RNA sequence: ACGGAAGGGCACCACCAGGAGUGGAGCCUGCGGCUUAAUUUGACUCAACACGGGGAAACUCACCAGGUCCAGACACAAUAAGGAUUGACAGAUUGAGAGCUCUUUCUUGAUUUUGUGGGUGGUGGUGCAUGGCCGUUCUUAGUUGGUGGAGUGAUUUGUCUGCUUAAUUGCGAUAACGAACGAGACCUUAACCUACUAAAUAGUGGUGCUAGCAUUUGCUGGUUAUCCACUUCUUAGAGGGACUAUCGGUUUCAAGCCGAUGGAAGUUUGAGGCAAUAACAGGUCUGUGAUGCCCUUAGACGUUCUGGGCCGCACGCGCGCUACACUGACGGAGCCAGCGAGUCUAACCUUGGCCGAGAGGUCUUGGUAAUCUUGUGAAACUCCGUCGUGCUGGGGAUAGAGCAUUGUAAUUAUUGCUCUUCAACGAGGAAUUCCUAGUAAGCGCAAGUCAUCAGCUUGCGUUGAUUACGUCCCUGCCCUUUGUACACACC
């Protein structure tokens, strides 16, 4: 299953929380964003986080999401 | 001479293994810990990291002169092709091995069990540890076996950061009744990791934005 | 142990001058590294020398690490009839 | 040790680390018979110390 | 007055890549920084010493097998230098963990 | 905590759908049992039985028949220089060129003897006295604390109907909010880089030097340096790459899930390493100079040496190997891996040259190794033949005779080769194991062990499927609900 752990979800909240101007429905740039803007120890966890912030930003667009 | 490279490094390892044993046996009442081995042009340089170095040096340098002679006469070095050095470990409150050796010396000195172990933690934690832990297995005063957990602070137990961040030690301490096992576990703060990763991989930090005072219809500056 | 006095000298001497002795746990050597006696002769000699104080014994990984003590310093001082302030491994080498 | 006398354990433990810190802080500043071994057998090597004669019949 | 081009080969072996490479990178930048003539760090296959045991000290249990290993990494670099810098290059660049070995010649 | 109550779940150590089997046979191998001088011993549901790395000719070794020695520290006391004690040639003796013992009579010189005390070793007992380690529960998903809510209190809520996940994984519900351990993250390995740094210990193209065949240029080789260039393949440092992306179905349009495109890769990317709290009288004192206490300690339970035994054979059990053939046996012939290892104060990995039918012998030789063995020219496999369904040329047990190698030693046959002998077994009753993709199954090889010995194990690559992609029927476990007079907790 591809259910995302609490850390991934939690951090995707926090990012959209404080960086909606900057960020996009694009993973790649959100990924690079996550670099110059946060500190994640491993490449994997980072795209894990970017991929899911990119999800959330893309569905925020069509109505809000609780959280 | 003339040995294979595979067999050379394997061999090299065993040499250290024997050394660390022999010292651990000899320099217990001097808070021995590890042995950084260091071979050079000219020499091989064993550096003994104890805590009570004057009790390793001895009368104007006598006992280290023994230990060299020892380590020399056995591993068949030529006189002055191998040297020894005392080296006070940087704060013993984070070297499990030193902390284990304590509880041994503690318990062995008729110290209350909860007292020894609890204080051992209270000294490690006070030595700026991120967390620490003391198992006492074995059997005391009464026939049955029993064990205890003694832990304060924060530990981790799984994966690679184990390797990086937690010191482990076990030491059998042997009393009038039998033998009980001391196990010590220290968690070092990843913040001060020096030469390594500086956090748990677990960790995600977000840089904190900025109050923006927007507005201001266009305008330009010339230079 | 039972052994001829000459061989006792060889050991006692060598221990005095060196202050330290070693020996692999292996009776049946009949001649050990350095000292010209039977290995069995070496080990038991010190094992006595130890069990009457004088010197300390260590083991680890099969090799008997012999440390002479101050009390035994005076005792070999006796055996080899050599004067107070004689020697042992108590010289700071050259300028080493 | 029973959980009844618990408190005075932790305290005796606390004060134990108070002493462990005391000594660990006051150890941050705190306060020739020669002749040799082979050179006394070489020095007493001026002989006159044996005897020898036999071999006959 | 002295000096003569020697055609040298330093072989670096160890199980501590970071330092191993720290000493290896050190050798090449330093020596080329004062212009020699060389073959750059040659990595021969990292080779992997396995040891495969039973976990049990005794006999009983699910027969769980365990396999330890020790990784021996080995570099070498060829240098042409005078007599001076070579000795200057061997006595330093020292490292507790890296097995430096300096050979010579064309045979 | 437990139930021989109730409702839910999970999983190829469960079934479904199938594959390959074992169970039958011959032998190999463990266990029992019998026998025995002795056949050393641990362990007996999963979680004992090709396990103790347990492949025992000596050793190992613990067992049996016997023979030596003290390596009995130290202290006191005794003997005692008029010699405390030590050794032995020959003979007898003994398995023995053990002065074990004896005769006989030298030697030795304070080292020992004797006695008590105290030690000491022991694969002697105790794993129901312990450490440590390991196995199991566990192919599991659980544990805890701050602030708030309830409660006199132990406590509880958080930590939950539901949905979702491999997961107390999440969404969502919500007197809870927001966190930590564990899961995940992490690490290792296998996949992708014509981008980055390079290579005579890896390799490519050109060129020389050169061979053969064609000749019109061509084609297939030789040549550890004759030079020039490169880094696609090889190697390994550094980065990059993937986040279930894009699109779309689907569901509380929540987490998710399913399909299509793209992609080296989209089942936790495949596979592992690591792994919380807790439980067990699980196993291990026979790994340990880890260890308590008991035992024993000179006609020894110490040690060593000589020989046998662990392999003993009416039979019961388990893991295995090999087969019952025609998708085959045989004989030529093609000819292709990958993980490994290998010799210093030494005889390891071994090419090539002879000799030999073979096993092997012999002379040299390269290698402490990406450099030499080795392109490990491995095996199934592919082809062209022979045989023709007949216990047949399927099968190769048992057995005779011979030649070799290891080793001080090969008898009870270490193993190897040759001739001959040619058994059962014609697909296996009740039962029962394992498994979902480069997997199963077939097939070899390297490493462990190892003087010699793999029908074992650990990894490896080669060939390469059929059937699922579901469920709760069987079994196992997990969870709530519930009863308890259990709490040393249904032993
Ligand atoms: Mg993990
Ligand atoms: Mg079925
Ligand atoms: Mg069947
Ligand atoms: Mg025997
Ligand atoms: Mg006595
Ligand atoms: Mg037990
Ligand atoms: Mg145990
Ligand atoms: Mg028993
Ligand atoms: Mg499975
Ligand atoms: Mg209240
Ligand atoms: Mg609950
Ligand atoms: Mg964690
Ligand atoms: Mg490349
Ligand atoms: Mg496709
Ligand atoms: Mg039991
Ligand atoms: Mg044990
Ligand atoms: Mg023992
Ligand atoms: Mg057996
Ligand atoms: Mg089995
Ligand atoms: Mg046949
Ligand atoms: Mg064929
Ligand atoms: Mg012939
Ligand atoms: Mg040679
Ligand atoms: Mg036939
Ligand atoms: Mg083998
Ligand atoms: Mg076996
Ligand atoms: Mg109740």
């Amino acid at each position: 299953g591809r259910v995302r752990t609490k850390t991934v979800k939690r951090a995707s909240k926090a990012l959209i929380e404080r960086y909606y101007p900057k960020l996009t429905l694009d993973f790649q740039t959100n990924k690079r964003l996550c670099d110059e803007i946060a500190t994640i120890q491993s490449k994997r966890l980072r795209n894990k986080i970017a991929g899911y912030t990119t999800h959330l930003m893309k569905r925020i667009q069509k109505g809000p999401v609780r959280g | 001479a003339l040995i294979s490279k595979k067999r050379k490094l394997v061999a090299d390892g065993v040499f250290y293994a024997e050394l660390n044993e022999f010292f651990t046996r000899e320099l217990a009442e001097e808070g021995y810990s590890g042995v950084e081995v260091r071979v050079t042009p000219t020499k091989t340089e064993v550096i003994i990291r104890a805590t009570r170095t004057q009790d390793v040096l001895g009368e104007n340098g006598r006992r280290i002169n023994e230990l060299t002679l020892l380590v020399q006469k056995r591993f068949k070095y030529a006189p002055g092709t191998i040297v020894l050095y005392a080296e006070r470990v940087q704060d013993r409150g984070l070297s499990a091995v030193a902390q284990a050796e304590s509880m041994k010396f503690k318990l062995l000195n008729g110290l209350a069990i909860r007292r020894a172990a609890y204080g051992v933690v209270r000294y490690v934690m006070e030595s700026g540890a991120k967390g620490c832990e003391v198992v006492v297995s074995g059997k005391l005063r009464a026939a049955r076996a029993k064990a205890m957990k003694f832990a304060d602070g924060f530990l981790i137990h799984s994966g690679q950061p184990v390797n990086d961040f937690i010191d482990t030690a076990t030491r059998h301490v042997l009393m009038r009744q039998g033998v009980l096992g001391i196990k010590v576990k220290i968690m070092r703060d990843p913040a001060k990791s020096r030469t390594g990763p500086k956090a748990l991989p677990d960790a995600v930090t977000i840089i904190e934005p900025k109050e923006e005072e927007p507005i201001l219809a266009p305008s330009v500056k010339d230079y | 142990m039972l052994m001829p006095k000459e061989d006792r000298n060889k050991i006692h001497q060598y221990l005095f001058q060196e202050g330290v002795v070693v020996a692999k746990k292996d009776f049946n050597q009949a001649k050990h590294e350095e000292i010209d006696t039977k290995n069995l002769y070496v080990i038991k000699a010190l094992q006595s020398l130890t069990s009457k104080g004088y010197v300390k014994t260590q083991f680890s990984w099969q090799y008997y690490y012999y440390t002479l003590t101050e009390e035994g310093v005076e005792y070999l001082r006796e055996y080899l009839n050599l004067p107070e302030h004689i020697v042992p491994a108590t010289y700071i080498q050259e300028r080493n | 040790g029973d959980d009844k006398k618990e408190l005075s354990a932790e305290k005796e433990a606390q004060a134990d680390a108070a002493a462990e810190i005391a000594e660990d802080a006051a150890e941050a500043e705190d306060a020739l018979q020669d002749y040799l071994n082979q050179q006394a057998n070489n020095q007493f090597n001026k002989v006159p110390e044996a005897k020898k004669v036999e071999l006959d019949a | 007055q002295q000096q003569q081009i020697i055609k040298i080969r330093i072989t670096l072996t160890s199980t501590k890549v970071k330092q191993l490479e720290n000493v290896s990178s050190n050798i090449v930048k330093n020596a080329e920084q004062h212009n020699l003539v060389k073959k750059g760090p040659v990595r021969l296959p990292t080779k992997v010493l396995k040891i495969s045991t039973r976990k049990t000290p005794n006999g009983e249990g699910s027969k769980t097998w365990e396999t330890y290993e020790m990784r021996i990494h080995k570099r070498y670099i060829d240098l042409e230098a005078p007599v001076q810098i070579v000795k200057r290059i061997t006595q330093i660049t020292i490292e507790p963990g890296v097995d430096v070995e300096v050979v010579v010649a064309s045979n």
